[PDB]
């Protein structure tokens, strides 16, 4: 009996398949969540400096209110 | 107690005065005028006749 080297392909392998495809961003949808950042970042930001204004003011009537200093 | 006031805001400067104390209006640092205001007359000139060139 001759034993040579067998023949075996099953699968094939695939050839040339892509892989390379479009993956969670779409493109519009992309600058509603871009630029809807920025809308909430720009309103949270501003309120907070609106707070600082409670502390602005009250820290230079700290020398107002002192004049034995 | 009755020691207790909350500022809210701001003092937004208030003006009170009762003891005065001489008034005091007038101090300053200087003392003279120096010269007062200069003599300007105010008369309107009419033509004046004859240029003060050669050339009239």
């Amino acid at each position: 009996x001759x034993x040579x080297x067998x023949x075996x392909x099953x699968x094939x392998x695939x050839x040339x398949x892509x892989x390379x495809x479009x993956x969670x961003x779409x493109g519009y949808s992309m600058f509603a969540v871009g630029i809807g950042a920025l809308l909430f970042g720009y309103w949270s930001m501003m309120k907070w400096n609106r707070e600082r204004r409670r502390l602005q003011i009250e820290d230079f009537e700290a020398r107002i209110a002192l004049m034995p200093l | 107690k009755x020691x207790x006031x909350x500022x809210x805001x701001x003092x937004x400067x208030x003006x009170x005065x009762x003891x005065x104390x001489x008034x005091x209006x007038x101090x300053x640092x200087x003392x003279x005028x120096x010269x007062x205001x200069x003599x300007x007359x105010x008369x309107x000139x009419x033509x004046x006749x004859x240029x003060x060139x050669x050339x009239x």
